[PDB]
DNA sequence: TTTTTTTATGTACTCGTAGTGTCTGC
DNA sequence: GCAGACACTACGAGTACATA
């Protein structure tokens, strides 16, 4: 129930155990990592016998098997990792768990293991019973711009050297995707164990393997950036998300966008942005954003993203997710079209 | 008659120690150096495209854990268990084709058998090939198995698609990732296997080979077959002239470059390669609306894409720039005039022909 | 649900529905474009209550006389209604009183009556589909004939399975092939005497047939190739079986 | 090559044929694996059926005229072929190029094998303990602890049963978790 | 003799021997050298448009492979291997319809029996007809097999889409794409099947039919038995032209001509000609549209014309020589408007001979006087 | 209960006869040649527009080819085997609700049971109807069967369409596409019917239900019968101008001489008059154009008009006197893309209306 | 820090479950 | 006998994918 974050779990977990642990928030590799600390901790300590039990609905709890009778020929205390569904439990399922937990021996221990839970299911029997000894605990990726400083970290914790342009590149390449990244610098180390990577091979041994959310995208369409923007699509293959949510975010911004620009000549932009926290990180990335457009422009790129509209889901066009390639890069260097499309 | 039966160089020019793997420096260097030391990851994940290595590359570990020298970066030469290995039968060596077992009923049993002790020499280690086809199920008990992995075994896994397996294990396994091969490492190679055998053999045909495969290398080798039987056992520039009706690709960009001005027999070659090729007419003047559309956007900046057309960034920027403004805007309307049309024409090859005239009608 | 008219009215005991059920359901057409195809044909005679099933090429007709006098109706059960029917019928005692109607049929077991709904459509005349001449007959022991089709048909090929008889004087032999080609040859003794003939067939369905009506001695009557064989037993004439061939 | 001859009754060869063939069901990743290994050697047949993990080997005795071979038979077809044959007659076989005929007289197969040397065969090691147990005793060593298996476990060697010996006795571990059981005899 | 049976000219003329094909050269001959040469690639996958022969070479391949003598890449016609294969339910041809057989659970008993070896002949042939049509579980459980099969097994894929197939299919087997006929060849096989079959013909309806097959020899041989029944048991130009609905009555070359000169009682009276002649309009507006299309292309290079179209190649050279291009564009987009709006016309009939008005009125040089002011 | 229950002329009406079928004289010809000189085929696809008799036609081929007389071309009709196909119980004639029955499932089960011989007929039959609408797994399921079925199997098909199907299928049986009807075969069918039928009909009534049926026996027919509700007991030509929504009167002409002098307060006058009156706009359009194409065609060739056309020459021939020719095909063209646009508008009067004005915007100056 | 938002129809595959044939030392 | 094994086969659901 505490609500902290694994760097203090850490902690928590050096002192004594405070019963049941549940480690949450979505993770591309931190959570199994965290879970592989917690189990050489445990292993050093009285709990070894790790039982893996997938939390859903519609499956039966044979953990109570496990929690009514106790081992026999090698007790040795033992730990019951739950896998949480990526939805969160039901009601039934978290009454249970608080049978179970009325069904705790001793020697028992309880990890709950899943992503963020709902308010309800935050606030279950269960957990409400458990706030009293348990805790809480929850962590998620770092950032585009947080990236950096937790390579570097990690490559200093690992005893290799870094360079300014491998981690240039790596946050460009491997950009989100922690196991990608820490598989990458097991490589760099064990291709050359000199410890010295400036900029010899980094390349070489790393491939274009990321995660991109839609939300970035018109990052870069509106500074109209054609190699990046191509570049970005190019990246967004291989883990190609199907074109409606692309096109949902970016019809949203920009009718958000066009709603600013008619407004401008009322309340200023900032103002504006008041009602627009949209939390861009800081409402001023949109606010440099608007600073290079014009209403016509803002006509040519609303036509283009309309006939696409159409040109997707009226007739099943199949090009048209390389239509994203196509709208985006157009209006990196059309300052304004002299009609002659106006679709 | 029935004799002398030669089997494809895919299969016969197969690689039997990582010398013999072209391209991968990196995987064959950090295996190399990992298999020195014993600090080994319980499996091993490739990954790559096509006919690359990967299977190559694990019949190699195999070859490597299992030795009577030791786990060894350099081959082995000869020794019973690995000589095993050069043919199929190889009793600690078991590769289970996933793809012929997806269910539990039978991936369940077969890793059942990694409790039972392993057979002549260490390291029971088998190898998955293909693993995105097993069951959800299938990979629940792959999982299991690989959080507690028994010490005295191991596994490697191959795939060729990897977003299709749990994020669970492929955080587990120590992916490797297989790069598709460069066009001077196919050519090179396919050299080097034509020089072996008999096979005389000219560039430009290895060349357009290496193009041809797209990167692949056991492509290259059934096009290579294809192209000995073709030149009847010598691969000239004629049979793989034969395959350039196949390789031939930029044809998009002349027809643009030749609608400007009045040509002759370029724009009757073109459309010529065209209807031979037949390829969607109503994509190809997409094509040509697209090139045109950037061409328009180039000359209202003079460096309004750059990453368009590298290999042409020296002859599209001259009608990039020097064709009026006007002249391209009343060709965009002639293509669209005859994209909306082309449909209706009696076919679309004259559809597409009766475009190309009324291009070349007007300047 | 209210009462019907065209309401015959039938005193059998149990085993008798039972033997008839049994003795034409395996040939009841099973999801058929032919929708008629599917359930019994049950026809009123002054003399039984003969039932028809065919899937259009395993034409099974049985006729259990009844000892009542019966107007002529001929009616189309669809397959759930006489799996239903069927598993309805036991005891061996009770009289069970089938009720016909229009569109209905009904039957009293015991102390229930249950419904099921009727088929609309016009059944085939199973009579022209029984070949018009026995010219080619022989009679063989049941059980024999049924034990060779068996070690036939254990090599036959899977999906289809088609065995092959080829009749000579006194002679059956089966051949049966396969993919991954392996050849099946059992020869038995019967009565027999005619033209030499050859005829390819479904072996399941043979093995059906037998294992239906499961007499002492079996005869089976056909022309030529084309022809489709009437199966029935020597004793009596009361079941009668059509198979038709494979090959052509 | 080789040709085998069989002459052998049903009575003597459907039980050794059950007892190699009961395990065998499935489908194993060798197609071999999924067939059953017949050897003529001697006056001894020898059906040997196996699973990687396991092998059974029945030898059958044969008193009339044979010769020497081996070969491997679909083991389903040829149990079914032994199988429904009439009672107490006589199976005869020979295995001519690619394909083995059996015959009973007035019935004849022709089956597809598969060459003997594709059937693995474990190899030979040192029995350490080597003892004549008597059967009943075995048979109530197995029973009365093996209710308790623990089959389907994590510890993938708690599946199995243990046998320790000392001197003139033995004993059989039920290796279970929340339950033990020992038998002394 | 001559055996009257009737029954099917595509079936009965099925290649057999390995010259009766009908002259696909880039495959034959190099299936012939990898025979002759020894090297028989173990799968490879016949690609290209309906009815060229890819599904009759795989089984003249079979025929070759399974030959009682020593591999031919010509097989011979009387060995008792070639007999059944010719008569088909060959006991080592496997014909796998693959259309019927998707689940991967056939493909599965597939690679379960492809261990077990041959009876007869060589190898035993495993000819899967339409690849492209199996699961992708099926195709994936192919892919083990195919990449080292067994020293006996051959792999005879064959498809229309080849596209359809995972991209390491492609890569495991070798690729033969068949292109479509040309009409001379075609032409020259209908002359030789009318002429062994011992049915009269006239040129015309051979070239008829070639032009209509498509470049697809199995088309032009379904055309041809309906031309037989369309006429009394004999191929003529009449019979195949009403049958096709071709323009060959009257041309269409006088239509254009009027056209181009403005007499309007010209056209209207080829309308009525066409009218009294029952023929459809829209084939009519198509034929126009080719004609015009035809003569832009020869204006371009007077090589455009076809040896089929040498009846009136001089009043073609004519007209190319006279009109000027942007009358010809305007002729052509004028009645590429007449055939869009055919459907929505009050009457076919009527809407074509308003798009023939249309087209007349707005010629420059001779157009529609206004009437009065 | 009446007769089964096809009291209705759409089914009562269907042919029995090759000598009943009206039209279609190229394909009956073909069929009955080869029926008779002896080539048959395993494989025909009739295509053509809705009813026009592709499934007529397959049926009584099945009848001719299961004649027990032999491989007749005309059926028996009184035969054992006609009256069972008649019946629908023939147990070799395996129709195929196609459209119904898409899944490739039912397919396979199908084809899987072709290996057996006809139970009673010579022919086993599979006539499938609306092909178009098989799974694509469907079509190619269909494939090594269609091009080499066994000697005795025989397939049918009955698409509305053929382009749909993909080119391997439509290259393995005989294309027949079915002619549409012209008016006078329409016209001397349905005077036929009603005369065997003995119910009063009026010569110009007929006209109008062939001229209004765009080519289709069995569109025509369903409109003799709603007709025949509305028309008690008889054809009559007011009962059918009324429901057909005939423009009998002249204000056709009179709205395009309004129309083309850019009167706008007077076609809106005309039109708001028409749809008080319960006026049919697809049919107004349709006489816009031809009315207009007469027009033109008197503009370019005179002494052109006919009957009605020859009577209103006195304002025909002034029309095509003070019109340009160039202008006439404008409004010809946009009065033909409104009625392309009568479907996509919400009102058909409102359509109307959209239309007319997009012609008056060629030349809006008042 | 919680934030918008395409379908119908069809085809396969694999996992439970459920119902049923068949038959084995019990 | 025989019920329980034991197999085997069919059906629904959940999921993944395709194509118009
Ligand atoms: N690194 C390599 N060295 C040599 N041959 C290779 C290499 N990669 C691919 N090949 C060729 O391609 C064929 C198939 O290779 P494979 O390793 O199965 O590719 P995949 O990665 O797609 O499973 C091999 O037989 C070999 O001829
Ligand atoms: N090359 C060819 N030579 C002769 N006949 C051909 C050829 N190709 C197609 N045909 C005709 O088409 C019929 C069917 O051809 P088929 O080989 O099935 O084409 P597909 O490649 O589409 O399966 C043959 O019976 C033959 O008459
Ligand atoms: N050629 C024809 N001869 C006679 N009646 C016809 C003809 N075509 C259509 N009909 C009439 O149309 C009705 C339906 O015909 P049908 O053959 O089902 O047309 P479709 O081709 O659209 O299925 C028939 O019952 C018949 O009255
Ligand atoms: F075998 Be590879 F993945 F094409
Ligand atoms: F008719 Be083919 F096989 F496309
Ligand atoms: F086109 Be019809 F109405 F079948
Ligand atoms: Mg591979
Ligand atoms: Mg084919
Ligand atoms: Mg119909
Ligand atoms: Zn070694
Ligand atoms: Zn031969």
């Amino acid at each position: 129930m505490i609500r902290l974050y694994p760097e203090q779990l850490r902690a928590q977990l050096n002192e004594g155990l405070r019963a049941a642990y549940l480690l949450l928030g979505n993770d591309p590799l931190l959570l199994q990592e965290s879970q592989d600390a917690v189990r050489q901790v445990a292993a050093a300590q009285g709990f070894e016998e790790h039982h893996t039990f997938s939390i859903d609905p519609n499956t039966d709890w044979n953990a109570i098997f496990s929690l009514c009778q106790a081992m026999s020929l090698f007790a040795s205390r033992q730990t019951l990792l739950l896998l949480l569904p990526e939805n969160g439990p039901n009601a039934a399922i978290n009454e249970q768990l608080l049978t179970l937990t009325g069904l705790l021996h001793d020697d028992l221990l309880l990890i709950v293991r899943g992503n963020k839970l709902s308010k309800a299911q935050e606030n279950a029997a269960w957990f409400t019973a458990l706030a009293n000894r348990s805790v809480q605990v929850t962590c998620q990726t770092p950032e585009q711009a947080q990236l950096p400083r937790w390579v570097a970290a990690r490559a200093k914790q690992l005893n290799l050297e870094l360079d300014d342009a491998a981690n240039q590149v790596l946050c460009y390449c491997y950009e989100g995707n922690l196991l990608a990244l820490a598989q990458a610098l097991e490589r760099l180390s064990l291709l050359w164990p000199d410890g010295k990577l400036t900029l010899p091979r980094v390349e070489q041994a790393v491939n274009d393997a990321a995660h991109f959310t839609p939300f970035h995208w018109v990052d870069a369409l509106l500074m109209g950036k054609s190699k990046r923007a191509l570049h970005i699509l190019q990246q967004l293959r291989l883990e190609g998300s199907e074109p409606v949510i692309l096109l949902r975010t970016l019809q949203r911004e920009l009718l958000l966008l066009v709603n600013l620009k008619r407004q401008s000549a009322h309340t200023p932009l900032r103002a504006l942005f008041d009602k627009h926290r949209v939390w861009q990180n800081r409402r001023g990335m949109m606010g440099e954003a608007l600073n290079r457009l014009s209403q016509t422009q803002l006509r040519q790129a609303v036509q283009l993203l309309t006939r696409t509209e159409l040109t997707l889901k009226q007739d099943y066009g199949q090009s048209v997710w390389a239509e994203l390639e196509g709208l985006s890069l157009l209006l990196c260097h059309k300052p304004l079209a002299d009609v002659f499309i106006d679709g | 008659g029935p004799h002398m039966s030669y089997q494809v160089l895919a299969r016969k020019w197969r690689p039997q120690t990582f010398a013999d793997v072209v391209g991968q420096e990196h995987v064959l260097t950090a295996l190399a150096n990992g298999l020195s030391l014993g600090r080994i990851h319980h499996a091993y994940l490739f990954s790559g495209t096509r006919g690359v290595g990967k299977t190559s590359i694990a019949r190699l570990l195999a070859k490597g854990l299992n030795c009577e020298t030791g786990i060894t970066a350099t081959p082995c030469g000869v020794c019973d268990n690995c000589r095993e290995i050069e043919q199929g039968r190889f009793v600690d060596l078991i590769e289970i084709d996933a793809a012929s077992r997806t269910k539990v009923e039978d991936t369940r049993d077969l890793l059942d058998n990694v409790q039972y002790a392993p057979a002549r020499g260490r390291f029971k280690v088998y190898l998955i090939d293909e693993v995105h086809m097993l069951s959800r199920h299938s990979f629940n008990a792959l999982l299991k198995t690989l959080e507690e992995p028994p010490e005295h075994v191991k596994f490697l896994l191959a795939t060729t698609d990897p977003q299709k397996l749990p994020v669970t294990i492929l955080s587990r396994c120590l992916q490797f990732h297989l790069k598709a091969l460069d066009v001077e490492q196919i050519r090179h190679q396919l050299e080097h296997i034509l020089n072996e055998e008999h096979i005389a053999h000219e560039p430009r045909a290895l060349q357009l080979l290496a193009r041809a495969a797209e990167g692949s290398l056991r492509d290259a080798l059934s096009l290579t077959d294809q192209a000995i039987a073709s030149g009847d056992g010598q691969v000239s520039t004629q049979a793989v002239s034969a395959m350039l009706g196949t390789l031939d690709d930029d044809q998009a960009l002349s027809l643009v470059e030749a609608m400007v001005e009045a040509n002759g027999e370029r724009v009757m070659a073109l459309i010529n390669e065209a209807a031979a090729r037949g390829i969607e007419w109503e994509a190809l003047l997409v094509e040509m609306l697209g090139l045109l559309h950037r061409i328009a956007m180039v000359q209202l900046s003079p460096a309004a894409l750059g990453n368009d057309m590298a290999a042409i960034e020296l002859r599209m920027r001259e009608l990039a720039r020097t064709i009026p403004p006007t002249d391209i805007q009343l060709y965009y309307q002639t293509l669209l005039i005859g994209r909306k049309e082309l449909p209706y024409a009696p076919d679309r090859r004259m559809g597409v022909e009766m475009t190309l005239l009324r291009a070349l009608a007007f300047h | 649900l209210d009462d019907w008219q065209s309401e015959v009215e039938f005193t059998l005991p149990q085993a008798t529905m039972k033997r008839l059920i049994e003795a034409t359901q395996f040939s009841m057409a099973h999801q058929d474009v032919r929708y008629y195809l599917n359930g019994m044909l049950f026809e009123t005679e002054g003399e039984e209550l003969r039932t028809v099933a065919t899937d259009g090429h395993r034409l099974a007709v049985c006729s259990m006389p009844i000892g009542q006098s019966l107007p002529s109706h001929s009616v189309i059960v669809p397959r759930k209604g006489v799996i239903e029917l069927m598993r309805m019928l036991d005891g061996g005692d009770n009289p069970l009183r089938v009720q016909i109607g229009s569109n209905n049929i009904r039957a009293h077991v015991g102390d229930f009556i249950f419904t099921s709904k009727l088929v609309d459509g016009r059944f085939p005349d199973y009579r022209r589909v029984l070949p018009k001449n026995p010219d080619k007959h022989l009679e063989a022991g049941c059980d024999l004939l049924k034990q060779a089709f068996a070690r036939a048909a254990i090599l036959s090929n899977e999906k289809f399975r088609g065995v092959r008889l080829y009749v000579s004087e006194n002679q059956l032999k089966i051949t049966a092939n396969n993919p991954e080609q392996e050849e099946a040859e059992e020869i038995l003794d019967v009565t027999y005497s005619g033209a030499e003939m050859e005829i390819g067939f479904n072996v399941s369905y043979v093995l059906d047939v037998l294992n239906a009506l499961k007499c002492e001695n079996v005869r089976m009557m056909l022309t030529d190739s084309v022809s489709s064989v009437q199966i029935e037993d020597a004793a009596s004439q009361s079941a009668a079986y059509v198979v038709m061939p494979m090959r052509l | 090559g080789p040709h085998m001859k069989f002459t052998v009754e049903r009575e003597h060869l459907l039980k050794p044929l059950q007892q190699v063939s009961g395990p065998l069901g499935g489908r194993p990743t060798l197609p071999i694996l999924g067939n059953l290994l017949l050897q003529v050697a001697d006056g001894t047949l020898s059906l040997t059926g196996t699973d990687l993990e396991m092998e059974m080997v029945a030898r059958v005795a044969l008193v009339q005229p044979h010769e020497p071979g081996a070969t491997t038979v679909p083991a389903r077809k040829f149990f079914d072929i032994c199988r429904g044959l009439p009672e107490g007659a006589e199976i005869a076989v020979q295995l001519e190029g690619e394909r083995m005929l059996v015959r009973s007289g007035r019935s004849r197969f022709s089956l597809s094998t598969l060459p003997a040397a594709d059937f693995p065969n474990l190899d030979d090691w040192q029995s350490e303990v080597e003892f004549t147990l008597p059967q009943a005793t075995m048979k109530r060593l197995i029973e009365a602890t093996q209710f308790s298996m623990a089959h389907q476990d994590v510890r993938y060697y708690l599946n199995g049963m243990l046998f320790e010996t000392e001197g003139e006795e033995l004993r059989t571990v039920a290796t279970d978790g929340h339950r033990l059981a020992v038998c002394s005899m």
